[PDB]
């Protein structure tokens, strides 16, 4: 079908730690994660997922595999206590898509950051006009507690879907502990 | 302190320089080479001992000057003798 | 722990091969790959490898990725084909020890436990062996931290093999200094060895660049060992050294005179055994 | 058609494959695939070859795993380059070069693929320095000797060049397939890189060797040269007697002293010298 | 290039190998074996053998199909090797046996006092015996 | 030594036909080697 | 299960029969000596793990 390779970037960051978002935040995010690779999956079987993270240590907990159990049995016990570090998170993200079997397959990212971040947005406008010249969509959804109205994200894809890009998209996190199926409702529909 | 040319004291010297009588150096001396910070060897009867290897000490940016002068004419000691090898071995292998 | 490892020309070669089917990247690209083989007896072997894909960008250089899918299948496979074959280590293209190769060691520790290293060369020109392998040490000092994991060159060499020496030497047909005289050993180490020490002796001058000019660090842990090199310097021509070194010589020149002595007589014997057929041909046939 | 010139490039790291692949499994006729890089009509180039694992216990060239070839085509397709499966081989032990009635109908299945297929025979044991026996095949056809017609119509002084050992003119050789001539594709950039990391002595003569049991060895060849001399003082007094070719037939049962004799004034020689002035030059370079 | 040629000799000599014995030769470097399939043979020489170890009872190599020499052998028998000598006495002493002081201590002067003692029969020169015979009922 | 090498060159001469092995004996060789082959 | 009870058989009539011998000694780890139940000695090899 369409070609792409998804690619999810979990967060194991120490903002995720308790058990105020119903479940597990972690049960939550990782739910989210089952039922959207069910849908690419299902949606075109031409995808490999694999899982990355940002924290202090980005490790490839999963390399890039069509199949999910893995990812079930990493993101089982997958111990969030972690400096967040989201500066290297668009290197780990897009290096790691420049390793694909195919790169005429889409480089799409989905992103996940339940925590306050603390890069500069001089180095994510690097990285942002970055993503400009190397043409790559990215949906950051946001989980957690953060800096609430989040603090350079918004510049961060509005200095990603600009010059006629405009398919990107923030979700911003709604801070209730609500289940996060629903949350993560709109770029499953829509990206 | 002494060079690689004697580095051999005698126990005169030792009762000079700190100023402990003669029938103690011995025992010291022995405590010495006993705790193994030096390895040396003892003569009596000419009062003297042959010491070897000493406790290696830390220096500054100075003494590197003159571990860098040694370390001079010592590259051309081996250039100087190797120019033997190439020019007389020469026409034995090309 | 480790003794010494042992290198085939057949792994030596397919690093090169995967170096030239990168070629084609021009611009920066180390060749790192999982190291294969075994260790007995304490000696460390390596008979057969492969190449990881793997990429590296300048800017934060601590970004790495090694597919351990393509680790895991491949591994499996060459289990397959060879259950005696099984990892050994990992290795890296290395020209000048790159940074990553403090933590590509960590990544993949959980495969071997003395998960080794090895440098080689693309660029082939010493006068030595463009060979190396570390191994990664961690140890608490009195002058630094806890992580201490740097690496120590085991020493290294390359290994035969009965296998593979036919198609090797048949390989070369080029050029081969055998007829092994006094020759070899006048070439590979009279006139080779001294210049190998020509290195070793500018080495330490290399790091001597430090008097006022150089780098923070400035003795401690360099000084002790060359303390006992100068401490180590031989003994003078003056108290025994001349004596027993004229008593050796002088009985070594007594062999050296007999067999010279004899070796003329067995080619004036030949010499006999040609005039006998001399004459008695030119006579016989006319 | 082709002009029995075909003249087969491959490379310098196959043949290590070849023998390394073929000599740890040596009794065994064992197999592989080869991954080469196809060129025209005349010439064929293979630059890579991966074995295949064995199927059971058995001397046979067997079947194939196309899931194994599958995955393993596809797992250097991720990481270097795609090339194309130009040919094969198996590995006689002991035998020579030809192709038996399996090896011709595992090649039967590999030509039907692709028509250049290439069944190569490597042999291993049979080498020493100078030889690889690596005489490759390929079937020619028995329709067209059933015709009578002389195939491969030769253009070129190429072909006839090497000849065609006799096991291989008992077997197939002439009557089911043909021979091909090769060469091996050398650079600049591994010969060196092999020439100088061979075998070099690091510090070696820069030793004394064993300075107790160095005049002690020679000692020990001197003694028993003495007598050995005496042979010498009693060989030559057989001479202006029996035509020296009787001489020559008659001693094949006890050792004549002159070979022998040769041979220890240059072990002493050589084991002087070199002892000799590596003694001398530690005496200048050290102080 | 002769130093190339001089060890391609040997690809003759590798494995499949099948043993003979040298009997003798007619002249230079060609000879006469008797293979262990029983019949005998008119074969050639390889080269670079030392002719010097040979003329008994060689126990020789043969090449499987062209049969001709290939390499002498070290010595080799067949079951009685050596009597290994560890656990292979009989465990018998002397005092075991009694009233055989004649023939214990006549073959004691027959067999191992010319093993040791052998430079007294050299000297005096009393051609010492080669084998021994010994006989009578049983038991 | 020496001196008695250089003047062991004046025996060598008269060595003039190393043949090989034949050319009739290899004729037959291809005969009955081909008629082995031929069974 | 009567294709698989008789694809036994298919391949199991490849299994070449095997010389019984006997070992006489050992040149080196390579070089063995051995002779047959049937007649001459031979020089022969091992597999390299057995
Ligand atoms: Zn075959």
């Amino acid at each position: 079908m369409v070609l792409e390779s998804t690619m999810v970037c979990v967060d194991n960051s120490e903002y995720m730690r308790n058990g105020d978002f119903l479940p597990t935040r972690l049960q939550a995010q990782q739910d989210a994660v089952n039922i959207v690779c069910h849908s690419k999956t299902r949606s075109n079987p031409e995808n490999n997922v694999g899982l990355i993270t940002l924290a202090n240590d980005c490790e490839v907990l999963t390399t890039l595999t069509p199949d999910t159990g893995r990812i079930l049995s990493k993101l089982h016990t997958v111990q969030p206590k972690g400096k967040i570090t989201f500066c290297t998170g668009i290197r780990v993200a897009h290096l790691a898509l420049k390793h694909r079997q195919g790169k005429n397959h889409k480089m799409r990212i989905i992103a996940f950051v339940g925590s306050p971040v603390e890069d500069n947005e001089k180095d994510l406008v690097k990285l942002a006009k970055r993503l400009k010249k190397e043409k790559v969509n990215v949906d950051i959804i946001n989980f957690g507690e953060e800096e609430v109205n989040t603090e350079k994200l918004t510049a961060f894809v509005n200095t990603l879907n600009g010059k006629d890009g405009t398919g990107s998209h923030l979700v911003t996190v709604p801070p209730g502990p609500s289940l996060a199926d629903a949350l993560i409702s709109s770029p499953i529909l829509a990206g | 302190t002494r060079p690689a040319n004697h580095r051999q004291l005698t126990f005169e010297e030792i009762a000079k320089s700190a100023k402990i009588t003669v029938n103690e150096v011995e025992l010291l001396v022995m405590k010495a080479l006993s705790v193994g910070l030096v390895k040396g060897s003892i003569d009596e009867v000419d009062k003297r001992v042959h010491m070897t290897w000493v406790q290696p000490r830390v220096l500054d940016l100075q003494q590197i000057k003159g571990m860098k002068d040694r370390l001079e004419f010592w590259c051309t000691d081996v250039k100087s003798m190797e120019m033997l090898v190439e020019h007389q071995a020469h026409d034995i292998l090309t | 722990a480790v003794q010494k490892v042992v290198v085939h020309p057949l792994v030596l070669l397919s690093v090169v091969d995967h170096f030239n089917r990168i070629g084609k990247v021009g611009n920066q690209k180390r060749v790192v790959g999982v190291l294969l083989g075994s260790w007995q007896k304490k000696v460390l072997d390596v008979s057969n490898s492969f190449a990881v894909p793997f990429d590296e960008d300048d800017k934060d250089d601590s970004v790495w990725f090694l597919d351990h899918d393509y680790l895991e299948n491949m591994y499996g496979m060459f289990k397959k084909v060879n259950a005696r074959e099984r990892i050994v280590g990992w290795y890296h293209t290395g020209p000048k020890l790159h940074k990553n190769d403090i933590a590509i060691n960590e990544l993949m520790k959980r495969y071997c436990p003395n998960s080794v290293l090895v440098i080689i060369d693309v660029k082939p020109k010493d006068l030595g062996l463009p060979t190396e392998a570390y191994i990664s040490v961690e140890e608490v000092h009195d002058d630094g931290t806890p992580t201490s994991k740097t690496f120590e060159h085991v020493t290294s060499e390359i290994g035969a093999e009965e296998a593979e020496e036919v198609g090797v030497e048949h390989l070369l047909r080029d050029i081969k200094d055998t007829t092994v005289g006094t020759l070899s050993q006048r070439i590979t180490n009279q006139v080779h060895g001294l210049k190998g020490l020509n290195s070793k002796l500018l080495d330490i001058r290399s790091y001597l660049e430090k008097v006022a000019t150089g780098k923070l660090p400035i003795n401690h842990q360099i000084i002790y060992q060359l303390q006992d090199v100068f401490n180590l310097l031989p003994d003078v021509s003056l108290q025994e050294f001349v004596k027993a070194f004229y008593l050796k010589t002088n009985d070594q020149m007594v062999v050296v005179y007999l067999a010279s002595l004899i070796r003329s007589v067995v080619a004036l014997h030949n010499l006999i055994n040609n005039k006998i057929a001399n004459r008695d041909a030119e006579k016989k046939e006319g | 058609a082709v002009d029995t010139a075909e003249q087969v490039y491959i490379s310098s790291l196959a043949l290590l494959k070849m023998l390394k692949h073929g000599r740890a499994g040596v009794p065994m006729e064992v197999m592989g695939l080869m991954l080469g890089e196809f060129v025209d009509d005349y010439t064929v180039r293979v630059i890579d070859v991966f074995a295949m694992p064995q199927s059971g216990t058995g001397v046979s060239v067997e079947a194939v795993d196309p899931v194994f070839q599958a995955k393993m085509l596809d797992m250097l397709k991720q990481t270097g380059r795609p090339e194309m499966v130009v040919g094969w081989y198996h590995s006689h032990p002991g035998f020579g070069c030809w192709l038996s009635g399996v090896d011709i109908n595992t090649q039967q299945s590999f030509e039907a693929l692709s028509e250049r297929a290439v069944a190569v025979v490597v042999d291993p044991i049979q080498s020493v320095k100078g030889k690889v026996v690596i005489d490759a095949f390929r079937l020619i056809n028995a329709n067209m000797m059933v015709l009578g017609h002389e195939p491969r119509q030769t253009t070129s002084n190429l072909g006839h060049l090497n000849k065609p050992s006799i096991q291989a003119l008992i077997h197939g050789l002439n009557r089911h397939y043909y021979s091909i001539t090769i060469n091996y594709r050398k650079n600049e950039l591994e010969q060196k890189m092999l020439l100088n990391l061979h075998k070099k002595s690091w510090m070696e003569g820069l030793t004394l060797q064993d300075y107790s049991e160095h005049c002690k060895h020679n000692e020990s060849v001197v003694k028993e040269m003495l007598e050995l001399a005496k042979n010498y003082n009693k060989a030559v007094e057989e001479e202006d007697k029996m035509t020296p070719e009787q001489l020559a037939i008659k001693n094949v049962g006890k050792q004549d002293p002159k070979r022998h004799l040769e041979e220890h004034v240059d072990v002493l020689m050589t084991s002087n010298i070199v002892q000799c002035l590596a003694a001398m030059l530690d005496t200048v370079v050290f102080k | 290039e002769f130093l190339h040629a001089q060890e391609e000799v040997k690809r003759i000599q590798s494995i499949p190998l099948v043993i003979g014995q040298f009997l003798e030769a007619v002249d230079q470097n060609t000879a006469i074996v008797g293979s262990t399939t029983g019949s005998n043979y008119y074969v050639r020489i390889l080269s670079t053998i030392d002719r010097e170890l040979l003329k008994p009872n060689a126990s020789v190599a043969l090449h499987k199909h062209s049969n001709a020499l290939v390499d002498v052998l070290p010595p080799e028998a067949d079951s009685s090797i050596m009597m290994l000598t560890s656990d292979q006495k009989p465990d018998v002493m002397y005092a075991d046996i009694g009233g055989m002081d004649i023939q214990k201590q006549e073959v004691r002067e027959a067999v191992e006092l010319p093993l040791t003692h052998f430079e007294l029969y050299k000297q005096i020169g009393i051609d010492p015996p080669r084998g021994v015979l010994m006989y009578g009922p049983p038991g | 030594h020496n001196m008695s090498v250089k003047a062991m060159r004046f025996p060598p001469k008269s060595y003039n036909k190393d043949l090989e092995s034949a050319e009739e004996r290899r004729e037959r060789e291809q005969q009955d080697l081909e008629f082995a082959k031929e069974m | 299960k009567q294709y698989e009870k008789s694809e036994n058989d298919l391949k199991a009539l490849q299994s070449v029969g095997q010389i019984v011998g006997e070992v006489l000694k050992q040149l080196t780890e390579e070089k063995f000596i051995v002779k047959a139940t049937n007649g001459p000695r031979y020089v022969v090899g091992c597999r390299r793990q057995l």
